RNA sequence: CGGAAGGGCACCACCAGGAGUGGAGCCUGCGGCUUAAUUUGACUCAACACGGGAAACCUCACCCGGCCCGGACACGGACAGGAUUGACAGAUUGAUAGCUCUUUCUCGAUUCCGUGGGUGGUGGUGCAUGGCCGUUCUUAGUUGGUGGAGCGAUUUGUCUGGUUAAUUCCGAUAACGAACGAGACUCUGGCAUGCUAACUAGUUACGCGACCCCGGUCGGCGUAACUUCUUAGAGGGACAAGUGGCGUUCAGCCACCCGAGAUUGAGCAAUAACAGGUCUGUGAUGCCCUUAGAUGUCCGGGGCUGCACGCGCGCUACACUGACUGGCUCAGCGUGUGCCUACCCUACGCCGGCAGGCGCGGGUAACCCGUUGAACCCCAUUCGUGAUGGGGAUCGGGGAUUGCAAUUAUUCCCCAUGAACGAGGAAUUCCCAGUAAGUGCGGGUCAUAAGCUUGCGUUGAUUAAGUCCCUGCCCUUUGUACACA
């Protein structure tokens, strides 16, 4: 049956289980401090979550 | 879409009570969380708010992996009579 | 795309004109009966019944089973 | 009897702003107060490369993002000094209060 | 633009040099071959350890099979005498996918059938685009207004000279007043025994404890001062300020005193552009393609690792300035228990050669790991110029961990095997002070995880304070039949 096999695949683990918080893309990912977004969307929102190019 | 009326009719239940609607972009996820009242999945639906859209009942907005969905003066007087709702019940919307 | 063989066909309803005729005992005497098995199941106490074979005994929003 | 107030946030002048006026009211309510102290300040960094693609020269941002943190002891009663718990608040500084 | 001239500049140029690379083994990317598929983008600088691209599955876009609709909505149909959901056997399948087949049950307007339309797409088009990046271009360059010279395109201002890192200033002046860039600016480094303060940082005293012979040691225990060490705030500090030359005695340059510093390193970065890259970052996106036998999506397996050759970035080395084995003794950045979300960092006790395992504890962190006992280096053994105890590729057998699953060996261990390699042709890269180079440690990637990258320390030089020879850049003059130059 579909309905008990269309979610039984285990993506507990790999980058199959994670994905961009604003993309849903599964590349570039920065997992530090959880930001959880892509390298190119957190070039977008890095500083408007608060992230300062000063150096 | 294939679903219980008892699921949908828990779907509009809430758009009752609170006159909007979100949902997380998934349609692989067990179930909402307001709704773990009832056995009705995020799979078990926004593409059926995505109907009320489409006939002209709720608007939609979509921010960064979230539908929010906003109830219309045209979808309120279709959903009480299809939820068999008098005049007397109301949402938030109506009452002060 | 290429393809095989035709398409597997989908399974279809076989049209049957008042299905509920192979359940009860109509008769001129004033009785009222069941041909199949009720179903001992508990969520559905004495509402429906099962699937008679000549094999086994199958209900279906219990997906009860009763063999021999 | 003895209370701790932590400040933390980003900006050091709105923090340490805070952090002086109360120091100020808590001199003139007649308590022995310890003043600032001032922890480690964590600076957050993340370099990343700046092009979308994986095209021209080699370039990184040194994205950095740096969080001071005081310490403000109170040798005090806790009604005498809950109003400046909620009064002389900023909208960049989180406070986290401990008296155990 | 010049294999024209003049004036300057840059280790992505050169000199003087240093380490190398190109030679070998292996890693990894690219091409080529092969294949069911070996997905694809990018090809001088500005493609080739790049796409954060360390892919077992997922990723995944490629291939071979099998499910699902996750086809909104509208109209017309059938439709409670049933539109249609779902299914245990048994075949069938790869499979416990009712996927189908035979048999009947269940479910109840949610549906399905068609017709319009819509949705989705890591499909195409970066030669339709946005955004972002890179590059021209790390050099000093660029532009209005008003006035002047030209019919005009244009030019002047924007400059003869001196000077500067600089279109930076002095000065000159048909220009005058301005704007950007440069500079200023923010962070970072160095300096304060003066300020603020410290039971999550300590120092010094004093008391007690332990060991030795009144004193010494103690990160052994504890409290009266203080902030030197530490933390991080407020200030101070340095300006070519002082002296002596050089200089239109200007702009400024050289040397020296005094001193922490007499040029710390980055970030930001103009106008104009480029058919540069990205539609595979996006629910940024036009158009086109496809849309139920799908280019949607899911599951299973495989490929992206395939191997006559060529190239690039790298790691290990070719040993005695070394290797092995004991002993000794020092860091600085960090990170750490997760909305989804399972996966943290570990002290210490015991079993085990070892990877490991079994128990109790701390830490959401200047609190616990931790005084981060890091490597190199330093002291003592064994070697002895031998492809040797250099080197550790390749390969065989076994043992643990992570994982649903490791075979094309995930990773780590143990034993054994012991290849090329004797300093690398033509050629060629990066760099001048805490620099190169050696050396380890963090972070990212990460379930398992560094030959990569980004940071951090530790040890620490040779040579150079110059030039336009080479490769390029800037300005002026000049020539031009070039102008997608
Ligand atoms: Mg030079
Ligand atoms: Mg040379
Ligand atoms: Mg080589
Ligand atoms: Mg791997
Ligand atoms: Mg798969
Ligand atoms: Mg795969
Ligand atoms: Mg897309
Ligand atoms: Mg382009
Ligand atoms: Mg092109
Ligand atoms: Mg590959
Ligand atoms: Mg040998
Ligand atoms: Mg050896
Ligand atoms: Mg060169
Ligand atoms: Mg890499
Ligand atoms: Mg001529
Ligand atoms: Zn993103």
């Amino acid at each position: 049956g579909h309905q008990q096999l269309y979610w039984s695949h285990p993506r507990k683990f790999g980058q199959g289980s994670r994905s961009c918080r604003v993309c849903s893309n599964r590349h570039g990912l920065i997992r530090k401090y959880g930001l959880n977004m892509c390298r190119q969307c957190f070039r977008q929102y890095a500083k408007d979550i608060g992230f300062i190019k000063l150096d | 879409m294939l679903m219980p009326k008892k699921n949908r009719i828990a779907i509009y239940e809430l758009l009752f009570k609170e006159g909007v609607m979100v949902a997380k972009k998934d349609v692989h996820m067990p179930k909402h969380p307001e709704l773990a009242d009832k056995n009705v999945p995020n799979l078990h639906v926004m593409k059926a708010m995505q109907s009320l859209k489409s006939r002209g009942y709720v608007k939609e907005q979509f921010a960064w992996r979230h539908f929010y969905w906003y109830l219309t003066n045209e979808g309120i007087q279709y959903l009480r009579d299809y939820l068999h709702l008098p005049p007397e019940i109301v949402p938030a919307t109506l009452r002060r | 795309k290429s393809y095989t063989t035709p398409k597997k066909n989908k399974h279809k309803r076989k049209k049957v004109k008042l299905a509920v005729l192979k359940y009860y005992k109509v008769d001129e005497n004033g009785k009222i009966s069941r041909l199949r098995r009720e179903c001992p199941s508990d969520e559905c106490g004495a509402g429906v019944f099962m699937a008679s074979h000549f094999d086994r005994h199958y209900c279906g929003k219990c997906c009860l089973t009763y063999c021999f | 009897h003895r209370i701790r107030i932590t400040l933390t946030s980003r900006n050091v002048k709105s923090l340490e702003k805070v952090c002086a006026d109360l120091i100020r009211g808590a001199k003139e309510k007649n308590l022995k107060v310890k003043g600032p102290v001032r922890m480690p300040t964590k600076t957050l960094r993340i370099t990343t490369r700046k092009t979308p693609c994986g095209e021209g020269s080699k370039t990184w941002d040194r994205f950095q993002m740096r969080i001071h943190k005081r310490l403000i002891d109170l040798h005090s009663p806790s009604e005498i000094v809950k109003q400046i718990t909620s009064i002389s608040i900023e909208p960049g500084v989180e406070v986290e209060v401990t008296i155990a």
